[PDB]
RNA sequence: AGGUA
């Protein structure tokens, strides 16, 4: 927590979305997007049983 | 932007970025000022007679 | 029909892009699709790169060979030769100027460096991420900075049209037009000869440096960017039909159609006036695309459309592994050769192999037309291949005529050394695999279990002389990396060989007395007598002596009828005390290698041919069979395995009463496990051995047995005593994963079929074998090739050069015991200087000569310690090494011809044996092992009151004299011992000459007084641990790896002073009265304490050792060879005098050297993490160790000297390989020393720059020039360097080979901004022009050349 | 058939320019021109070159001499 | 791709 730069939602959303494209402005949709579909998209994102 | 980045299609999107989008009477507006410049070449073609004369040799 | 001296790489110029180019390239069309005719102007075009079929338009116009001096005006089409087509090349006019990816990416980047510019910059300024200002004006603006969009913005509003400002490669371009180098140059030097400050005398330096070598290559900066692309000839990237709708196409032919594209597209928006954000998308879309092109990897990858691959570019088709591909491999395809799988060949002559008839027609047609046409059989070409396809009996008799003389080369899939290809005269057989000669295939290493060879045929007359002189089988009796025979007996014949000569104790036909060996066969083959009986046989050896004649001596001898029979076959002049005993492998190769040496080539072929015929037969007679029965369980098996069982439970059983730690119980259990193996192996080897019991007449007795798997055990043929140990014993103590001894072993064999468990087990080993297999062959490959790398180039150029120089050459002796002799080091070198004999002072070598047989002898008689002798190392050749300093061996016992390649035998030698590498009472009492004069060597030791001969430092050796005098034990005293025996006392073995505590090691005073404590502070560098019971304490001194902070400002030391206070100094030592206690030095005595001499003052702790600190196999040898770093390098004292301490811990702790005379301050930084050797105030010299560890060669070099870094990586390297068993004359580890430091450090230059990098031949010659005219400037003074194999061989004087075989990209690149200029005159060079080899039979040649060049 | 060289070699100690001799004579002794001095058993010009150079008809200065002799009954 | 040394 003492190495995060970011206190807040909006900021780690920034930070993901420039790690995961390099530069690519910050678009709010498009990193909350980033994020949702990286972990929690069905159609994106599946364990499955095993 | 500056990011350690080697791909030109990033720093395209950072360049289109910078400019907003328009609306539909944007373009109309950006289309009248262009009416205006090609109405004032137009006029400035007029005072000049040689390039009529041609014209309408072509004519 | 060409002829030139060297290349020259160099920058292309955009004027001399267009010389090369035909035509322009402006379409990216290729061809009409359904017409293949090519398009106009496109990628392929007959109008730039000429036509597509031979000698005609292509435009229907002119079909004949009548039209080709002319070209067709009446289309754009020219009419010439089709090969045309592969040599002409193209230009593309970039509308944009665009950088060079090589100049750009690479590590030392080229354009960054000459600009002195950042990479990240130079990135940031192509790919329009920001201005760069090209040429300001009057403005606060310096003439380079980069500027981002909205400082530039600012920069034009502020500043109007005086400010020059572009973006990316045009920007470049402008700034390199903008640098002019030969003004700078000229302004350097004027500032040099006025600077004084350090930082900026070095910038000045390196700039000029640069600069001028620069201008030196005759290029111009800008064009590092290019304008013009050059495009390859359409040949060499080929369109060519395919079936259906797939059609084989260049990823080259559709990267030039990309940047075609592109360069339109921009030639097109330019002339439409696009907005600026289109047009600098535009060019980056250009140096993207020539990025791609140049080399596509180094930009984010290109993939193409319906095929998902990153496309081949230039420089990955340059750059390949391993080495060229086209050139050398991968991989040269060779015609004239064929392919098949190998056996047995057990009636061929040695120097023949058996060849089949359909290999040997397909091979030889030419031949076959050549004298079918000959004599007339067939009137043309065509008929005589109707006649050889129809096989008909008469081109038979022209098939055996052509191969009767003809000789053909036999190679193995995989080359190690240079036995991998050998000739044999072909011999016709019906059939269809190659049968080779049985003794040859060691040398291949090839068994017969599907492994194929090739078959080359040797054209022209020359190659076929040049394979039967060189080439040959029996021209190569001698392995090149050691003087004993290659070809030797290996199983089969050694295992009939065995049973002939090996005796029984009763058969038929004993107490028989017999003349000649002709009653002995007449006997054996009459079955009136066995094959081995003792008999008394009247026999006639002859004896080589006098002057070389042969001296009939015919006695009696007691020996066997086998023996008898042996030695009809042994040529004359061989004692026969050599057959008259049991023959194992190591027996017969000695046998040949005497029978080599006494006699000759041609009795050594005859005999060993006889031998093996010999072999073959008597092993089928004796009808030697391994039954189920010949693995005879050892009675006892089941007794030792129950008793190691109950110790291993009790041992068990007491772990759980936390009697013995887990780590105790582990080790005891192995331990037992590995007692109760060894006794079931001692067991079995008992009963296989002495199997037979049977009487002599009635008396029984305990003699050699006749079991079977006992013979291939103890001839050696197959199967060692641990292989057998395996079958008929018990396989014993294996590993799990992670490389961990089992604790469990397996107590069955393979004739008790082990349970499932245990060989689930045992597939872990398995495993293990099979990947380190693999593996280490890799490694092995890849080893040699980087020896092969740096000693290619080296080659014996003169017949001697005239040198006393060489190294120092004795006897090796690590541990206690000498395990390689002088003779074996010394045979075949030249001596260096006429060594006396150990006693009188009188010469028994002669200036320098040859090492022979009777040299070594001779020595051996008069055995001298040491002889000087002259190695490539210390040769004063230039451009090569003389013939006497290399040696004799190859496959003769005379001396090096001249031409011959030393460098590429050495890499192989040191390279093929590396598939074979797959890797108490020491330090606590010295014991020699065998009774000896004692002597000690750079002994620091005075006798005190207690008669205690101490020893002080860790440099001190004691060595055994012998009776004459050699040295046989030497070993290592540690700082601090007590010793018994004196300089001279004699010492029975084994006996306890030395002793030292195994838990520390003891410092034992050598005056007397009280202890006085000197740069103590009790806290700070001590620490209170009183246990006073007489006087004694605990007192730690901190470890030299971390202190306190207070204990890092002082060096903690024991001064020993009297009773008035005066300093009382050690007599007969370097070591100062004042002890400088280094890391966990416990002071026992305290502070006012009587010290005898004799008394411990400050014990350093140890553990005896008990820990493995050696590696060795390939990762060794190549860190040897890369000179890598130890990771902790134990620095030397690098030079004599007085030593002190400096200003304790910035970090760091500072050790000062001021020698006695000369320049005082030689200040150093020493680690605080080390462990000092190293006391203030004595007298040491250069060379001497300071801190404890492992060496690097560097310093070794540096300090000690050439010949002491030889020694070190020669003794080193063998060490790894006698540890396996290989056998490796020095003189190829010396020849790839002398490759590695081939390169020098200037300190005062004759031309140089006073730190210039130097190849040494051409500081000697010019240190020479120098030297012998009145000019002495200036100078000029040289260091020689040590370089790792891959950098000496990357840093070659040609690119070429630096190029070939390592990072391709980037030496191609430095020596195109140096402008190199390779003149040859080396193998790999010259291999890949295509012209003879500057080696061997092309020596004679290349020096003709010579000749022919610089002077008429 | 020549099974060693070693004789040859004993002749010529260079091993090396051996192949250069005995090639240059093998090449005169295929392209028409000369004549041999050694029995042949139906064998190619190597093995010839090699009992050639064994006997010591032929060395490097025997080639060389012969070849001005040729050359100056060629030019008469 | 798999297999051979």
């Amino acid at each position: 927590l003492r190495v995060d730069p970011t206190n807040d939602r909006l900021s780690a959303l920034v930070e993901i979305y420039r790690m995961m494209r390099p530069g690519e402005p910050p678009t709010r949709e498009a990193a909350e997007s980033l994020f949702e579909n990286l972990f929690f998209s069905e159609d994106r994102y599946d364990l499955s049983a095993v | 932007e500056i990011g350690r980045t080697t791909d030109p299609v990033r720093m395209y999107m950072r360049e289109m970025g910078t400019v907003e989008l328009l609306t539909r009477e944007g373009e109309i507006d950006i289309a009248k000022r262009i009416e205006d410049g090609i109405n004032q070449v137009q006029c400035s073609v007029a005072e000049y007679p040689e390039a009529i004369t041609y014209l309408l040799e072509q004519y | 029909t060409e002829e030139f001296d060297a290349i020259k790489i160099a920058l292309a110029s955009p004027d001399m892009i267009r010389s090369w180019s035909f035509g322009e390239v402006k379409k990216p069309e290729t061809i009409n699709y359904r017409t293949f005719k090519p398009e106009r102007d496109g990628l392929f075009c007959a109008r730039i790169f000429g036509p597509v079929k031979d000698y005609e338009c292509l435009c229907g116009k002119y079909k004949r060979l009548k039209h080709r001096g002319v070209i067709c005006e009446k289309c754009g089409v020219e009419v010439t030769q089709t090969k045309v087509r592969r040599e002409r090349m193209g230009h593309i006019e970039l509308a944009s100027p665009t950088a060079h990816i090589w100049f750009l990416k690479s590590l030392p980047s080229r354009i960054g460096l000459l600009l002195d510019m950042p990479l990240r910059d130079i990135e940031r300024v192509l790919y329009f991420e920001s201005y760069v200002v090209i040429e300001g004006g009057m403005t606060n603006l310096e003439r380079q900075q980069i500027l981002t969009e909205e400082q530039y913005l600012d920069a034009l509003e502020e500043f109007g049209d005086e400010f020059d400002a572009k973006m990316g490669a045009e920007a470049i371009q402008a700034l390199l037009k903008s640098m002019d180098l030969e003004q700078e140059c000229e302004q350097l030097r004027e500032e040099l000869n006025e600077t004084n400050s350090e930082t900026k005398r070095k910038k000045l330096t390196k700039r000029i440096k640069l600069l001028e070598a620069f201008v030196q290559s005759g290029n111009k900066p800008e064009w590092m960017i290019l304008t013009v692309l050059p495009v390859l000839p359409p040949d060499l990237r080929p369109l060519v039909p395919l079936d259906g709708g797939r059609f084989a196409t260049s990823d080259l032919n559709d990267l030039y159609r990309r940047v075609i594209n592109r360069n339109n597209r921009l030639k097109r928006l330019l002339d439409l006036a696009a907005p600026d954000i289109i047009v600098r998308n535009e060019k980056r879309m250009l140096q993207e695309a020539v990025d791609a092109l140049l080399d596509n990897g180094r930009r984010g990858r290109a993939i193409t459309g319906s095929n998902k691959r990153p496309l081949k570019s230039l420089a990955d088709m340059i750059k390949g592994k391993q080495g060229r591909f086209r050139q050398n491999l991968l991989g040269k395809r060779v015609d004239y050769s064929g392919r098949s799988v190998i056996t047995v060949g057990p009636y061929l002559r040695l120097h023949q192999c058996g060849l089949p008839k359909k290999m040997a027609l397909e091979l030889f047609k030419p031949f076959i037309y050549g004298k079918l046409e000959l004599r007339g059989l067939a009137t043309t070409i065509k008929a005589a291949k109707k006649m050889v396809e129809r096989e008909e009996a008469v081109v038979w008799d022209i098939l055996d005529e052509v191969i009767r003389e003809h000789p053909v080369l036999l190679n193995r899939a995989p080359t190690l050394h240079r036995l991998g290809i050998q000739a044999f005269e072909p011999v016709l057989i019906e059939g269809k695999a190659i049968q080779l000669h049985p003794l040859v295939c060691a040398a291949y290493n090839a068994d017969f279990d599907g492994d194929q060879m090739a078959v080359h045929v040797p054209l022209t007359l020359e190659a076929q002389l040049e394979a039967r002189a060189l080439m040959m089988s029996t021209n190569n009796i001698l392995s090149p990396a050691n003087g004993e025979p290659i070809i030797v007996p290996s199983q089969d014949v050694v295992l009939g060989l065995y049973y002939m000569t090996r005796d029984c104790v009763n058969a038929k036909g004993e107490g028989m007395v017999l003349t000649g060996p002709k009653e002995a066969e007449r006997l054996y083959r009459s079955g009136l007598a066995s094959l081995h009986a003792r008999v008394k046989v009247r026999i006639t050896e002859y004896e080589k002596d006098a002057n070389g004649e042969l001296v009939a001596k015919t006695s009696l001898k007691d020996t066997t009828v086998g023996r008898a029979i042996l030695w009809m076959i042994v040529p004359k002049g061989l004692p026969y005390s050599i057959v008259n005993q049991a023959l194992g492998k190591k027996a017969i190769s000695k046998m040949l290698n005497t029978c080599y040496r006494i006699l000759g080539l041609k009795p050594t072929v005859i005999f060993a041919d006889q031998i093996m015929y010999t072999g073959f037969a008597y092993a089928a007679r004796s009808g030697a069979s391994v039954g189920i029965d010949d693995m005879v369980i050892p009675e006892k098996k089941h007794e030792i395995i129950s008793e190691a069982e109950a110790e291993v439970a009790e041992i068990q059983e007491q772990f759980q009463s936390g009697l013995v730690t887990a780590g105790e119980r582990y080790n005891k259990v192995i331990d037992i496990w590995a007692a109760a193996n060894d006794r079931v192996s001692k067991a079995m080897m008992d009963n296989l051995q002495t199997e037979t019991v049977i009487n002599r007449d009635g008396q029984e007795e305990k003699q050699v047995s006749f079991n079977s798997i006992y013979m291939m055990a103890d001839s050696g043929a197959r199967g060692s005593a641990a292989q057998i140990r395996q079958l008929a014993g018990m396989r014993g103590l294996m590993a799990k994963p992670d490389g961990s001894i089992i604790e469990t072993p397996i107590t069955a064999n393979f004739r008790e079929g082990l349970n499932v468990l245990q060989y689930f087990i045992s597939t872990h080993g398995a495993r293990k074998g099979l990947a380190d297999t693999a593996l280490k062959t890799a490694n092995s490959g890849y080893l040699t090739r980087r020896l092969v790398d740096v000693a290619q180039d080296l080659v014996v150029t003169e017949d001697d050069c005239g040198t006393h120089e060489g190294i120092m050459m004795t006897p090796v002796i690590e541990g206690g015991d000498v395990k390689e002799p002088l003779r074996d080091r010394v045979l075949g070198r030249v001596t260096a200087e006429d060594v006396l004999k150990p006693g009188t002072a009188d010469i028994l070598v002669p200036r320098n000569t040859l090492l022979h047989e009777q040299w070594c002898d001779l020595l051996e008689e008069n055995s001298v310690d040491a002889v000087k002798v002259r190695s490539v190392v210390s040769c004063d050749t230039d451009f090569g090494v003389c013939a006497h300093c290399y040696g004799r061996d190859l496959a003769r016992g005379h001396i090096i011809n001249k031409g011959e390649a030393i460098g590429v035998i050495a890499a192989q030698s040191i390279g093929e044996p590396g598939t074979q590498l797959t890797m108490a009472a020491a330090e606590s009492s010295i014991q020699v092992k065998n009774k000896g004069s004692i002597k000690l060597s750079n002994v620091k030791s005075v006798v005190n009151s207690s008669g205690k001969l101490v020893i002080t430092s860790r440099n001190t050796e004691l060595k055994l004299i012998d009776e004459f005098g050699r040295t046989k034990e030497s070993y290592k005293v540690p700082y601090g011992a007590v010793l018994a025996k004196g300089d001279g006392e004699q010492v029975a073995g084994g006996e306890t000459v030395a002793n030292w505590d195994p838990h520390t090691m003891p410092v034992i005073t050598e005056v007397s007084g009280f202890v006085r404590f000197t740069d103590m502070i009790d806290g700070q560098t001590i620490t209170r641990q009183t246990d006073e019971l007489t006087g004694l304490s605990s007192l730690v001194v901190l470890d030299s790896a971390e202190r306190t902070a207070g204990g890092k400002d002082l060096r903690p030391a024991l001064k020993i002073v009297d009773a008035q206070g005066n300093d009382v100094l050690i007599p007969g030592t370097d070591m100062p009265a004042q002890y400088f206690l280094p890391g966990k030095a416990i002071v026992q005595l305290e502070d006012g304490v009587q010290i005898s001499s004799g008394d411990t003052l400050a014990r350093i702790p140890q553990e005896s050792g008990g820990t493995k600190d050696i590696t060795g196999g390939l990762p060794r040898v190549a860190d040897l060879f890369e000179a890598r770093r130890p990771k902790e390098p134990a620095i030397l004292a690098e030079i004599s005098g007085i030593v002190s301490f400096g200003k304790e811990t910035k970090g760091k702790r500072r050790l000062v050297i001021t020698p006695v005379d000369g320049s005082d301050p030689y200040e150093e930084m020493i680690p605080k993490w080390r462990q000092l050797n190293v006391f203030e105030g004595e007298r040491v010299e250069r060379g001497d160790v300071i801190s404890d560890g492992p060496e690097a060669p560097h310093d070794i070099l540096r300090l000690r000297g050439v010949h002491a870094v030889t020694r070190y990586i020669v003794n080193e390297v063998q060490d790894v390989y006698r540890l396996q068993g290989v056998k490796i004359n020095d003189k190829h580890i010396e020849v790839i020393v002398r490759q590695m430091l081939r390169k020098a450090t200037i300190v005062n230059a004759g031309s140089s720059d006073f730190l210039e990098g130097e190849q040494v031949e051409y500081s000697r010659v010019k240190i020479a020039n120098r030297e012998l005219e009145a000019n002495g400037k200036v100078g000029a003074t040289y260091s020689r360097d040590l370089l790792g194999i891959t950098k000496a061989s990357l840093a070659t004087e040609s690119f070429i080979s630096a190029a070939s075989f390592q990072e391709t990209t980037r030496v191609l690149t430095e020596a195109a901004v140096a402008g190199k200029r390779d003149e040859l005159r080396g193998l790999k060079e010259n291999v890949i022009v295509g012209r003879l080899i500057p080696a061997g039979t092309g020596y004679a040649y290349h020096q003709d050349r010579m000749r022919r060049r610089a002077a008429g | 058939a020549r099974v060693t060289v070693q004789d040859a070699v004993e002749k010529i100690g260079n091993r090396f320019d051996l192949v250069l001799v005995a090639a240059r004579r093998a090449r005169q002794m295929q392209v028409g021109g000369k004549d041999p001095l050694v029995p042949e058993e139906n064998d190619k010009t190597t093995v010839i070159a090699l009992r050639e150079i064994e006997e010591g008809l032929i060395n490097n200065q025997i080639l060389d001499v012969r070849e001005r002799q040729e050359q100056q009954e060629q030019e008469a």
